[PDB]
């Protein structure tokens, strides 16, 4: 919860991080379950890891509810940090001024992990007090004080001028640069904080350095080619960074930023990091958008992609035949296939538990029980907010106990959907058809 | 000097710790499920324990869906943040609607936070003058100014940099400013009295001399979420340059929030709220008419409820046995697909009785400040317990427009029946359009 | 003022300057030698017409 | 006490020809705090509704028709037209 | 240090007077698709015909792709390749005309190569060659300039014309570090050296270590520019603080629509160029698969475009049969293409190769990933590979050897590629799985 | 001069050989047969240059592959020179910046162009002496340039800033230079030496220049300020009217005094077989204006549904456009015809093919289309530059053909086995059993 982070449906679960044995566990970081479908993850993921093999591909299926958004994230949250994660859903590639195929080409090169290293030189503590001896800087040395060496430096044409640049008073910390550069304050000294008593935003107060002067620093960035991309768009593309006015980025500028990373990466300055890709219900898609995958996903840096749908015998989006899946052939070919099982008992109460254990939320056993009953009857989402509305019925009830009397008052006023459904049907009189057709009229 | 419109008359759910109601309370009467149910959703709401939680409620138009709202919206105080907006207003043009459903949500949630800081302020004296030490010409880095107020005098001075916000300000030895050490430039009260009437017009203020010590402190609380900050970052604030004075003349339009932004925004605050400044409260979200949003929405929400941060929203739609808006055979109860149902429960707002109707509109009478008879009150019931209340409802001005015509302060039969005639409703133009040679 | 300064040391961005010019460098300085025809930009070709 | 609200009302033409994202702007507006009275109109009688794929009497849903007031016109004889036209007439001084 | 699903496909198979073997060159079988392609890049590399185009017609995992690679590689730097799909054409920000335009300009190529004389050395003195004033009045008229210079190994004095005084005057010399200027163009050009680096104790001064060579040399420059490179440098206007160039700037500049004039004068420059010798033009090979969704319009377009002059070849590909062309369903034509399209373009087929063949893409990919499988399971390997697909087993072989890794082992036994086919399903049993399951799974 | 290019297919033809009298040689300047085609091509020629016409619609029709484009760009080539033409395509009509509307506003403006006429003057010799008085870091300075001929010596002067013009580059004491007074441009006709000779005649001679502009440049011109931009970036869309009224008025007094001369050219538009009816209403407004360029037409298909309409009018054309339009069909080819096309375009490419290898182009143009022969021509030449002679046999040939593929023979091989690629319900198969 480092950010304003409050809690999630699936917060229990961090990491599909498998046991060094790979066999899956009854029970494991709160999943219960998935035995050869986290065994197969985790193979994925350690192939992910592996940073060496493109182009590979996962489907994954079954009825939702059964943590497959849950399996993405957990699967992120063991690959650990470095690697960002390309959080978008199906309905975010129709977009206005990006079209599907470089929108998807974006989160690929987004997806895409990069290091990059670089060094430069400094001069630290430079308490100065320049006094020389009108203009012209004749003799033209300057007094340099840091914590080790306290000397007087010689200059030249561009330092006798350039000490007259950054007019100051020359008694404070200064940085200049050993290899030609120039010079930049870092902030004053603790005795300029009381010479005035209320600083200007500019000034700050800030301690000598406790040691010597030559600093040779190296620096480590990672950043994704495609921030690069935004930043050399144009003659000053910084200001695009955040803003999102791309542009729908021509191929080009892709082709020489991959000859500059594989140019970097065999002189050493760069190395890659895996990524991956995850959208959910891929069922609601173009067909293009199928056809371009089916191409695109065997480059030489393409990263897996993290199918999952859970629709059935369906048409295709863009197109009118019946197909596998909602899905083409094509699509459905050149991948491996994740599927999920219906809920038992033991794990749905075993889930509701732990559920209410990150709600910090006391179940009884016979709400407990009546809980995975409706859970089981119906799915586990609608035990999963009835157990917050009746620990918000307990809490009102002057308890933190739930048992049947909240679970009971919640069923009564929460209706299950066949129920609900029902009463659609038996109650159509005050209901609305598709032409407006409504009987408003009562008596 | 008043405006009522089919509100004014709520005030509150009107329940209690125990969950009792009300029967004629807070301008609501009756719905004792809804409003129990209403009442546990706002207890659960007010503990900021919990984020994402969604209800759906069945009721049909006039039930009292946007009454329970407004309700529910004033049960959290004002300060509460509250974006209930129409289901229409998703389709933009600007900018994708899911991402403003993302922009939305941004909304929602709420902060608190707070800020203090120091002023000082007209001027008693002034005495200008470091050394260059080298090459340069000089080194000008401080200024006595003076500093008049009210109740005492402290000059002093500071960096430069606030002397050549004295120029900025353009102000006289005369001249009253207002400088938050903060930043060290001036805020300009204006000129001064003391040193005023040099002449016997001014077109600039004289203003009031400050008021109080001039060494003023102060400390500030205000509550602002988050996309008010993404969006004054997102444009520049200063400048002096043609590009600044070019990109405030030019109009912004509508974008795409970054999700980078997003991790930005959310780490500053924590680092803001980690050292005591602001103070966190969920939000609530409302949308009406949501059966004509189509299954994209439908089904994209059914991930975006999984957000952490996503505030309790509230579902509502009125009709049945409905095909969502653009789907060939998803056709569903109230219009949303049953793989979104499946992530939260169904309430059922009902319509109203005849003792309940009845004093309906004897309280819309008062609101009003109209007085009704017990005849045309009964009348105007009864033919709303047939049909409809909203036309008794509409029909309740314009009866008083008449009343007041005739120079009475009271509904008759009269009234009520000539404005049946001069007003039809929509059960009288069921069976008389069909006649009608011209269309 | 310890307060103000401990506000105002940290305004860090999120992408340094120098991220930028390392971003913004020549390696191949330069190519095709004659070129000032090849393209004689429109700020010069106005003037010739 | 330094301004003056002035609640005017609004005039609107061929409603029938409206459609449903407006129907819904409109429903939740009159149900708002702040709308000003609406003078709204179709000369189509029983036309198809715009925007959507059924057609009502107004060209109107039964939802925002039971919501709103109706008043109905019913065409002119003779005379009146023929006094219109003198009107007309005069007015032109012909 | 990176695959996917290639790295194994080099080349055709090719050989002088165009023969194909039977396993060579990494592609297997397909003598007649490669003998064909191999004729293709010869005809290339004759330019000899203008927008000439071929399709293709198989199944999944023929060699579309991967014959369109190996063109490709055989091309090189001299010869841009640009590979593209029609669903890339789908452009919200300009219009379907202007993109294949741009395409058109991309796919041609011009070399520029020139040479220019370089003086270098370090000016080791500068001083005037006097003579008597001898026109109106008197004094001073230097004749010419002389000035040593001293490479590594070259020491060199230019004799030059007055003149170039005031590059001394404008370049500001000083003594002795950078020297740049020819025996005609003339003027030097200063970019001090590393031998009094150490004079200062920090500056922001220029160093260099001493000139290698002798003093006269020569540099040759190859480069390969597209003519849209310069038509978007004549186009986009950059500059400073005129009104037209910053104006750009700020506005942020879209694909504006280049008006035919400077495309004409660009061509005309760029012939009279080449003509001259100094230049050469050289064609690039557009590429466009999966052309089935096409629309009626950009078919049309194609026909119209397909005479052009300048007009280089594309090479276009699809797999699709009996079925309704894409844009409108007017037209029920096979491979998704009208019969305007098909009876005037060259039509090459394809076809999945034998169980032998196919065996041998397994193991060639089987050893590119570095895992290997011994006999008593790649013969069943082959075999469900023939029953199943080859996407199928190639894709499903990584799985089974990262078990076994896992599985502390290096080969693949029956043990672990029987429970992996026991997990693991594909398009059939998806299909089983969607009309079986009762689950909305 | 010569434009770049490749051996086109319409590199082979140019003209269409006609006589005083139109008549049509069997096979002239390229063209072969059309014989009625080039007459009415002939007629519309004399037609156009007549100059007395405007707004005039013109249509053909035929079957796939029959020269109609073929005998449209010999009629845009026979037009001369000096003469501005433009021409469009089928799917260029649409555009973002322009509305359809205005798009075709534009063809039809651009193909109508004016010629103005004026004096021009000119300094010419060489360069042979030169004295510039010039202080060093000064403001005020004198020249004496020699700019001579072999017949005389002339040391001509410089004004107030003519000494940075003719001192822009180097200027030596031997070169031919030539500049104009009005401006004082600067134009190498080359170096002396170090290589043309020392010029004789006069040094100042007056000659006339004629400078051509189309109405759509005059218009986008001179009514706004960026519009220069325009001229190549075209940041312009549909410019006001009334500056077109005001230079519609100016071209007509123009012509009415006799400054200028006009030059009407034609516009071109072919494939209009698909377009939108609200098109071609525009079409049949602008055929009657006052300046209306020559339009011809092109279709390939017959009884058809024109694009935003729904009744197959016959020749994918609404019969208001129909009636007003002049219909030139175009038959099939002769054998004879299609052997002598054969023929004429291996000698464009210039390949030495046998006697063998037009047999079987004319066998396989008898048999199927000819531009599948205009690619066998060149798959069959490589086979047998794969042997190195410089002669193609009938191995080569059917080796080619029984390699590559035509339309009908892939269509069976598909309608055999429609199971194995993709098919309109979607299913693929990629394993041989
Ligand atoms: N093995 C498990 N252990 C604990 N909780 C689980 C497990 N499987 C599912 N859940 C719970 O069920 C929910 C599954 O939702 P999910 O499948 O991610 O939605 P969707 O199907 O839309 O992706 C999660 O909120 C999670 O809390
Ligand atoms: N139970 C109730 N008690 C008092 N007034 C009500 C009640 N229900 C509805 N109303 C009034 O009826 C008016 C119209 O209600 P409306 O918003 O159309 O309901 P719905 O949202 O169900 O269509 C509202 O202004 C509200 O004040
Ligand atoms: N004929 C072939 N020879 C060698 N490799 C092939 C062949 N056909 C497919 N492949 C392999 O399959 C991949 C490309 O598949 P492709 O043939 O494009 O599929 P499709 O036939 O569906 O277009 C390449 O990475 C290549 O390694
Ligand atoms: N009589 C002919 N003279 C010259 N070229 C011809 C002739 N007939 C056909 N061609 C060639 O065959 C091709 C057929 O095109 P054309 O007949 O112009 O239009 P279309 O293909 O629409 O019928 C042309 O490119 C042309 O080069
Ligand atoms: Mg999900
Ligand atoms: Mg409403
Ligand atoms: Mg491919
Ligand atoms: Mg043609």
């Amino acid at each position: 919860l480092k950010s304003l982070s409050l809690i999630a449906a699936h917060s229990h679960i961090t990491g599909l991080g498998l046991d060094e044995n790979l066999q899956p566990r009854p029970t494991s970081e709160g999943m219960v379950g998935q035995l050869q479908a986290r065994r197969a993850a985790g193979v994925i993921l350690k192939m992910v890891q592996n940073g060496t093999i493109a182009g590979r591909a996962v489907l994954v299926a079954g009825p939702p509810s059964t943590g497959k958004t849950a399996l993405a994230m957990g699967v992120s949250q063991s690959l650990g940090k470095d690697v960002p994660f390309t959080a978008i859903a199906g309905s975010e590639i129709f977009s206005l001024e990006l079209s599907k195929t470089e929108a998807l080409t974006q989160a690929f090169r987004k997806s895409i992990g990069i290091k990059i290293k670089e060094e430069t030189e400094l001069i630290e503590g430079e308490v100065v007090e320049i006094q020389i001896d009108t203009g012209g800087h004749k003799q033209g040395k300057l007094t340099i004080k840091t914590t080790d060496m306290e000397t007087i430096y010689e200059l030249g044409n561009k330092m006798i001028d350039g000490l007259t640049k950054e007019k100051v008073l020359a008694g404070d910390v200064i940085s200049i640069d050993k290899a030609s550069g120039k010079i930049t304050k870092l902030g004053r000294s603790f005795a300029r904080s009381r010479d005035y008593d209320a600083m200007g935003a500019d000034t700050r107060f800030v301690q000598c350095p406790e040691g010597e002067l030559q600093k040779r620093k190296t620096v480590v960035h990672t950043v994704s080619l495609h921030e690069i991309d935004v930043i050399n768009s144009r003659t000053q593309g910084f200001l695009a960074l955040f803003t999102g006015d791309t542009g729908e980025i021509r191929s080009e500028v892709r082709d020489q930023i991959n000859t500059k990373v594989a140019e970097w990466k065999e002189e050493g300055k760069a190395e890659i990091v895996p990524g991956v890709l995850f959208i959910d219900e891929v069922h609601m898609l173009d067909i293009e958008c199928f056809s371009f995958i089916n191409r695109a996903l065997e480059d030489e840096f393409a990263p897996i992609v993290m199918m999952a749908t859970n629709r059935g015998v369906s048409k295709t989006r863009g197109t009118n035949y019946k197909s596998p899946h909602g899905l083409p052939l094509d699509l459905l070919d050149r991948s491996i296939i994740i599927t999920t099982k219906s809920y038992n008992e033991q794990e749905i109460k075993t889930i509701l538990s732990i559920r209410a254990q990150e709600e910090e939320v006391e179940l009884s056993s016979d709400a407990l029980d009546l809980l995975t009953k409706t859970g089981v009857e119906t799915s586990l989402r609608y035990s999963s907010n009835l157990i917050s509305v009746a620990q918000q019925i307990a809490m009102k009830r002057k308890n933190n106990t739930v048992e049947v009397e909240d679970v009971k008052r919640a069923y009564l006023l929460f209706l299950d959907s066949a129920r609900s459904v029902k009463y659609v049907q038996e109650n159509e009189s005050q209901y609305i058809d598709d032409q407006g057709n409504v009987q408003i009229s009562i008596a | 000097v008043t405006r009522t419109a089919a509100h004014t008359h709520i005030k509150g759910l009107g329940l209690d710790e125990s969950g009792v109601a009300k029967r004629v309370e807070g301008g609501f009467v009756g719905q004792i499920e809804a409003r129990e149910a209403c009442g546990v959703i706002v207890d659960l709401i007010k503990a900021k324990k919990m984020s994402g939680r969604a209800i759906l409620l069945a009721g049909g138009p006039s039930t009292g869906k946007t009454a329970l709202a407004l309700a529910i919206s004033q049960e959290l105080g004002p300060k509460v943040p509250f974006c209930p907006l129409v289901g229409s207003e998703l389709y933009s043009v600007e900018v994708k609607k899911t991402e403003t459903l993302m922009e939305n949500f941004r909304r929602a949630i709420g902060l608190r936070i707070k800020e203090t800081k120091e002023v000082y302020e007209e001027v008693t004296e002034l005495t200008p003058e470091e050394n260059p030490l080298g090459g340069y010409g000089k080194t000008i880095s401080h200024v006595i100014v003076g500093l008049k107020s009210a109740k005492g005098t402290k000059t002093l001075r500071l960096d430069p940099t606030i002397y050549e916000s004295i120029q900025r300000e353009k102000v006289s030895i005369g001249d009253v400013i207002y400088i938050e050490a903060n930043t060290g430039a001036v805020k300009r009260v204006g000129r001064s009295d003391a040193y005023a009437t040099e002449f016997d017009l001014e077109t600039e203020e004289y203003v009031p001399l400050p008021k109080g010590e001039v060494h003023k402190k102060k400390e500030i609380v205000q509550d602002v979420t988050l996309h008010d900050l993404d969006v004054a970052n997102a444009r520049p604030q200063g400048g002096q340059d043609v590009i600044s004075m070019m990109g405030q003349l030019l109009k912004p339009k509508k974008t795409e929030i970054t999700e980078k932004l997003r991790q930005e925004v959310n780490k500053v605050v924590a680092k803001y709220i980690d050292q005591g400044v602001a103070e966190l409260i969920p939000g609530v979200l409302f949308i009406d008419e949501v059966n004509m949003l189509d299954i994209e929405i439908f089904t994209y929400l059914n991930k975006a409820l999984e957000s952490n941060i996503a505030p309790v929203v509230v579902l509502a739609s009125n009709r049945g046995m409905t095909t969502v808006r653009g789907t060939e055979d998803v056709i569903s109860p109230h219009g949303v697909p049953p793989d979104l149902i499946d992530r939260l429960l169904i309430v059922r707002t009902l319509p109203y009785d005849k003792d309940e109707i009845r004093t309906i509109i004897e309280r819309r009478a008062t609101v009003e400040r109209l007085q009704v008879e017990s005849s045309a009150l009964d009348l105007l019931a009864t033919m709303g317990t047939e049909t409809s209340l909203r036309y008794a409802l509409q029909l309740l001005a314009p009866c008083g427009i008449l009343a007041q015509t005739s120079n009475r302060k009271e509904i008759v039969v009269n009234d009520v029946n000539e404005a049946k005639l001069l007003f039809l409703d929509a059960k009288r133009s069921t069976k008389i359009l069909e006649t009608s040679a011209n269309y | 003022v310890n307060k103000l300064r401990c506000d105002r040391r940290p305004i860090f961005g999120k992408n340094l300057i120098d991220l930028l010019t390392k971003d913004r460098r020549v390696k191949y300085d330069k190519s095709s030698i004659i070129d000032n025809e090849l393209i004689k930009p429109l700020q010069t070709r106005v003037l010739d017409n």
